[PDB]
C-alpha cells in the first residue's frame, strides 16, 4: 500500500538548561571566563537587552 | 645543629597571619615582585591572569592596613602554654578572657605596655628554657637550706670532710638537669636521673659525722665500718664521678671507699666497652651469651 508523504522532525529536551559561556573563545575554562572579567567587562556599567 | 623552644611569639603568629603574600607587611617584596624586578622569573607577573594581576596592584600600592590584635595576644596565651603559665587545653578560654579584657580596655596605656610585654614574654620562655637546661636554680638555693640547718666544719674526731663540703657543690654544677635536692620530707635527698632510681638522704649522711676519723685495719672491708648504711652508700658512690683526691685514702673509709668507689666506676666502663662488642658479635656465636655478663661477674670476684 504505496502512500506519498513528507516527515516533520523535531527534537525533544528537557531537564536541562540552556547554557551558554561567557568568553571571546565561548569555552568555560575555571569559574571566571575570559569576557567575565576581560578588558570590556570588567568595571563598567552596560546593560542587557534581548 | 638543633633550635630553642619553637619561638612562643611566631608560633601564634604562623597560626594567624597570611603565610604567601602579605601585600602591606611584606610591602617591597610584592613591590619588587610586580615591578618585574625579581630575580628567579622577571615576567612572573606579566604571563598571570589579568583579574588577581589587578589584586596585587591595589593592595601594594595602597597599602591596607591588616588586623594585627590576633596575633599578638595569641602570642602572649602560646607563650602561656610554653613557659606553661597555662595548661594545652585552657587555650579557649584565657585567648578570649584577655580579648574580652583589651574589648573593655582597648585604648588606655596598657595595649601600649601589652607589645612590650609580648616582647617581654617571649623572651621569658628563651630565658627559662635555658634555666630548666641547668636545673641549679631549684637545687643550690635548696643546698644552701641544707648547709645551713646542717652543722658545717664540726669534725673533732679527724678531719677530712673539708674536701667533702665542695664535694656536694660539685654535684650542683656539673650535672645539672634532673639533679633536684627535693626537700619533701624534713631529710634533704638528691635525685641523679629522671626516673629516681637512686633517691637516698642526706641526712642518712648524719651516720658518717662519728665516723669522720677513725683507724684502719688493714685492706679486707672493715671490723668497724659495717655500720655504714646501704642509704649513706648509695651517695657516698654518687658523689665518686665527682671527687676523688682530697679526703685520706688511708686513715679512713671517707677516703679509702672512695678510692675502691673508683674501682667500682673503673669495672663498669670497661665491661660497657666489653659488652657492646660480645653483644655486637652475634652472627658467629648464634647464643644468648650470657657468658658476657658471667666474665663480667668472674673479672668482679676471682681478683
Amino acid at each position: 500500500t504505496a502512500v506519498d508523504s513528507i516527515t516533520q522532525k523535531k527534537f525533544l529536551c528537557d531537564r536541562t538548561l540552556w547554557r551558554i559561556p561567557f568568553s571571546s573563545n565561548f569555552m568555560s575554562m575555571g569559574a571566571l571566563t575570559d569576557l567575565g572579567q576581560n578588558l570590556l567587562y570588567a568595571n563598567s556599567a552596560h546593560a542587557l537587552d534581548m | 645543629m638543633m633550635q630553642d623552644a619553637t619561638d612562643p611569639a611566631v608560633r601564634a603568629a604562623l597560626q594567624s597571619q597570611p603565610s604567601g603574600l602579605n601585600s602591606t607587611d611584606d610591602w617591597r617584596q610584592v613591590m619588587d615582585r610586580i615591578m618585574s624586578l625579581t630575580a628567579r622569573n622577571p615576567d612572573a607577573f606579566r604571563q598571570q591572569p589579568q583579574a588577581n594581576r589587578l589584586s596585587a596592584i591595589l593592595e601594594a600600592v595602597v597599602p591596607a592596613r591588616a588586623n594585627p590584635t590576633h596575633e599578638k595576644v595569641l602570642a602572649i596565651v602560646n607563650a602561656l602554654a610554653e613557659n606553661r603559665a597555662i595548661r594545652p587545653d585552657e587555650a579557649g578560654l584565657v585567648y578570649d578572657a584577655l580579648l574580652q579584657r583589651v574589648a573593655r580596655y582597648n585604648s588606655g596605656n596598657v595595649q601600649t605596655n601589652l607589645d612590650r610585654l609580648v616582647g617581654d614574654v617571649r623572651e621569658a620562655v628563651a630565658q627559662r628554657e635555658r634555666a630548666q637546661q641547668q636545673g641549679n636554680l631549684g637545687s643550690m638555693v635548696a643546698l644552701n637550706a641544707f648547709l645551713s640547718t646542717q652543722p658545717a666544719n664540726v669534725p673533732r674526731g679527724q678531719e677530712d670532710y673539708t674536701n667533702f663540703v665542695s664535694a656536694l657543690r660539685l654535684m650542683v654544677t656539673e650535672t645539672p638537669q634532673s639533679e633536684v635536692y627535693q626537700s619533701g620530707p624534713d631529710y634533704f635527698f638528691q635525685t641523679s636521673r629522671q626516673g629516681l632510681q637512686t633517691v637516698n638522704l642526706s641526712q642518712a649522711f648524719k651516720n658518717l659525722q662519728g665516723l669522720w676519723g677513725v683507724r684502719a685495719p688493714t685492706g679486707d672491708r672493715a671490723t668497724v665500718s659495717s655500720l655504714l648504711t646501704p642509704n649513706s652508700r648509695l651517695l657516698l658512690l654518687l658523689i665518686a664521678p665527682f671527687t676523688d683526691s682530697g679526703s685520706v685514702s688511708r686513715d679512713t673509709y671517707l677516703g679509702h671507699l672512695l678510692t675502691l668507689y673508683r674501682e667500682a666506676i673503673g669495672q663498669a666502663h670497661v665491661d660497657e666497652h666489653t659488652f657492646q662488642e660480645i653483644t655486637s658479635v652475634s652472627r658467629a656465636l648464634g647464643q644468648e651469651d650470657t657468658g658476657s655478663l658471667e666474665a663480667t661477674l668472674n673479672y668482679l670476684l676471682t681478683n
